[PDB]
């Protein structure tokens, strides 16, 4: 539910713009508990992903370094 | 066997090209460097065949030299290309930019006779413009990774925009801890001081990747960055400390003044 | 009414973003500016309500000053926004990125009380990083237009990748001419050899805009750049003239040595 | 030859086709004799003359190095 409604507003240029209209009317209608949205109100990320059962995906996002040859 | 390597942008979902997004559908295996659970999510419905490329970062407190995760990241896509598989490399951004992984896998693949070719994708970079408004071209732009600007002697110009990526790693010379300390980040300060006064605002800047989530757009002085909240993704914009000065050696070679300019 | 700006990407209707065609589906107007007629094509098959920007350049050897084009692709964006439209402009490449039109109406359009935003696109030099195999990371990168660098003061670090765009108008102060002369190259080759020698192998590069069209890679001599075929959309790259060097200073700060580098 | 561009140029699968022979897959689309050619020998001018175009004022140009 929240991850399905995540990759749905990340795509879809319609509902990206109801959303900025009215984030709460736009989450309510999707499903997503007052909780939820209180986390992305807040913008607690990391209660999202507690929210979602993610929790504990490591992600660590380094593909380079500084060192050279 | 082939290579393709894609990148996934920044954003959940949307930020991908079309074209990449294609290769995602049709590849036998993906491998992915992805920032996030839901990201995962989204991929796996895309492809189910995917290997999880984060299995080789150090995990629960080993001590690995980061060349190594890599060598392990470029050896693993190498054996789907090497067995036959039309193989997919999807990493978060552009793939080939601050990106190591992908340039060695394509050099290697072509060098053992198999096809192999990068996409470009939506770096950090590319958001960060859109999000602050400013054009790279206005006054010129310069990039450096920061231990690289630390440890090798490069030169800022100051009228540019200069950006210091991975800066939460500055300074860290092992390439085995996942995090800087405050004392590193007070060098780089005065380092930078040869250039930009102490009271000179900067940005820290993270991309957001879920499309309820706002950037993170920090202003503070340069004097307070070893005491800023610093993660793996943030990066370090350095606005101009001069405005641009007329070139008169140039114009006077071209046979004008400031006076002539459209 | 509302703005949106968006980029198309280099190559022919894959390179857009999938949240940026949707964009493009959904709008009342698109205000478009793309590299050529199969472009265009695709772009009006999307969404069939399109004023196409390329109208307002300088038509059949008008003298215009390219300042007064801008503000008039400006202006057009922003009637449609303040009668009410869900207005669009989709540009290739990357819309912020050595594009001041996305940037101005913007800026123009929150002043005035209407919602504007950016989205990223991939940039020519984003092509470039994939097609040349080059990590903008490895030894760094800078970016300028060539004009600015020769009528501006901007000095480049020759350890990393350097771009110059727009080199085809290097040198044209009137913002009135498509294209520079051989002579005001030969002057720009000088001003680079204060970091460059005369035999320092450079690259003209363009990106591909169609999907059966291999990019230009031409490699030359520094010295030959002003008798070589350059057209609007080229660009420079300069590869570093010189290797990193240790920066024993910070080092020793940093309280380590060459040799502890992971 | 449109068409056939935007398809290919969205479509891995007619991407990855297109480039294991490109002159069987261009004929199976219906490209000419001409058409092919000019893709052997990178000719996008004639492309565009065979695509008719009146040959679109394409200046992409959107910025400059004045300053202000």
């Amino acid at each position: 539910g929240l991850s399905d409604f995540f990759t749905q507003l990340g795509q879809d240029a319609q509902l990206m713009e109801d959303y900025k209209q009215n984030p709460e009317a736009v989450m309510r209608a999707h499903g997503l508990t007052d909780e939820q949205i209180n986390a992305v109100m807040t913008g607690d990320m990391e209660k999202l992903k507690t929210l979602s059962g993610d929790s504990s995906y490591q992600s660590y996002l380094v593909i380079s370094h500084g060192n050279g040859d | 066997g082939s290579l393709v390597c894609v990148g996934t942008g920044l954003q959940l979902a949307g930020q991908i090209s079309v074209l990449s997004r294609s290769y995602i559908e049709h590849a036998d295996i993906v491998f992915s460097l992805l920032p996030d659970g839901f990201s995962q999510r989204w991929l796996t419905k895309l492809n189910p065949n995917v290997i999880n490329l984060q299995q080789f970062y150090a995990q629960n407190g080993e001590v690995k030299n980061r060349r190594d995760t890599y060598e392990q990241m470029v050896n693993a896509i190498l054996d789907a290309v090497r067995a036959g598989k039309k193989t997919v490399c999807a990493l978060y951004g552009h793939p080939g930019v601050f990106a190591c992984v992908s340039h060695m896998a394509i050099t290697r693949a072509k060098a053992e006779g198999f096809s192999a070719k990068m996409e470009p994708g939506i770096s950090a970079e590319a958001c960060l413009w859109a999000d602050l408004g400013i054009d790279p071209g206005n006054s010129g732009h310069q990039s450096f990774e920061a231990s690289q600007f630390m440890f090798f002697n490069h030169v800022p110009d100051p009228t540019t925009h200069l950006l210091l990526w991975q800066i939460a790693i500055a300074g860290e010379h092992t390439l085995t801890q996942f995090h800087t300390s405050s004392d590193r980040l007070q060098i780089l300060v005065e380092q930078l001081n040869q250039w930009y006064p102490l009271d000179h605002e900067v940005v820290i800047y993270e991309a957001a990747n879920l499309p309820i989530q706002a950037p993170r757009i920090e202003r503070l002085p340069l004097a307070n960055l070893p005491q800023a909240h610093l993660m793996p993704i943030s990066t370090l914009l350095i606005p101009p400390a001069k405005k641009l000065e007329y070139n008169y050696a140039i114009l006077a070679k071209l046979g004008i003044g400031p006076e002539d300019l459209g």
